[PDB]
């Protein structure tokens, strides 16, 4: 046979909780006898995330769908088509983000010191960076991942309070180029 | 497992190159595919061996045979040409008892 598999898009990009369909096709020309399948390459077992759209089967497309993609979900598959004695596949990738959207902000007078510390917290995937607009003195700040893998960013900024001044925390983003920000009035 | 030897080949244009794929098991109902590496490391499907048979996908000087010890292979580049240097592997695959895929190393040919 002349059997091969294409992949008309190799990277995927999924928010955390949404589907992907990860797509291969193949050539109908080379329907009983065809098996499709995806594996996750961490070893590569057969996935158990996703299902088959079989439907899409005879229009030559092996269409395969995961709801509520996770931070484990991320990384590569491979989709295999065997049909009779042939058989090809591709590899696929999926990348996850998940927007620092939620920003938890707190002001607290530090006792004796007579200065305010500021806290801004979010969660969201890859690892953010944070800075603090038009502020001098450096912020410390820190990261731990949350159970479903994202991380849980905190920046905490110590300073003698300036008059009339709020202060914004800055979460840049950089694989999704996304700056998300949050206003803190002492 | 799957070796693919050697691991670099240079040559000058219009060699008849070969790499062997040598399978740690042989199993009749084996097949086994020579892929090339894209840019972005997709496998691109160049032949297959399947039935005792050499397949060839869309150009006909890449060649599989099938030596006597039954688990080596020579993969044949016949009349070598510049846009044949690239990065290849050999790949196989069994259906019982259950699903196994396997994978060689990469090889990069490098035509003169």
């Amino acid at each position: 046979m002349l059997f091969t598999v294409t992949a008309p898009k190799e990277v995927y990009t999924v928010d955390v909780g949404s589907s992907v369909s990860l797509e291969c096709d193949f050539d109908r020309r080379e329907l009983e006898g065809i098996r499709a399948s995806l594996q996750k390459v961490e070893t590569s077992l057969q996935s158990e995330r996703a299902t088959l759209l079989e439907e899409q089967l005879p229009l030559g497309k092996a269409l395969f769908h995961i709801p509520s993609v996770q931070v484990r979900d991320s990384g590569q598959y491979r989709c295999l088509v065997i049909c009779g004695a042939a058989w090809d596949y591709k590899y696929l990738t999926v990348k996850v983000k998940a927007s620092y959207m939620r920003i938890d902000t707190r002001i607290l007078e530090v006792p004796g010191t007579g200065e305010v510390q500021l806290t801004c917290q979010a969660r969201g995937y890859p690892l953010a960076e944070v800075s603090w607009q038009n502020v001098s003195v450096p912020a410390n700040t820190s990261h731990i991942r949350t159970p479903e893998g994202l991380y849980q960013v905190t920046s905490v900024l110590r300073l003698k309070p300036q008059p009339s001044r709020n202060f914004s925390c800055m979460f840049w983003n950089a694989h999704m180029k996304e700056l998300t920000s949050a206003i803190i009035d002492p | 497992s799957l070796t693919f030897y050697p691991a670099w080949l240079t040559v000058s244009e219009g060699a008849n190159a070969t790499f062997t794929c040598s399978l740690s098991n042989w199993s009749e109902d084996l097949m086994l595919n020579w892929n090339r590496l894209s840019p972005s490391n997709q496998t691109e499907k160049q032949a297959a061996f399947s039935n005792g048979l050499s397949q060839p996908v869309q150009d006909a000087r890449f060649q599989i045979i099938q030596l006597p010890n039954r688990h080596d292979f020579h993969m044949n580049i016949l009349d070598t040409r510049r846009n044949d240097s690239g990065i290849y592997l050999c790949g196989a695959i069994s259906l019982h008892p259950k699903l196994k895929i396997e994978e060689s190393p990469g090889a990069e040919l490098v035509v003169t």
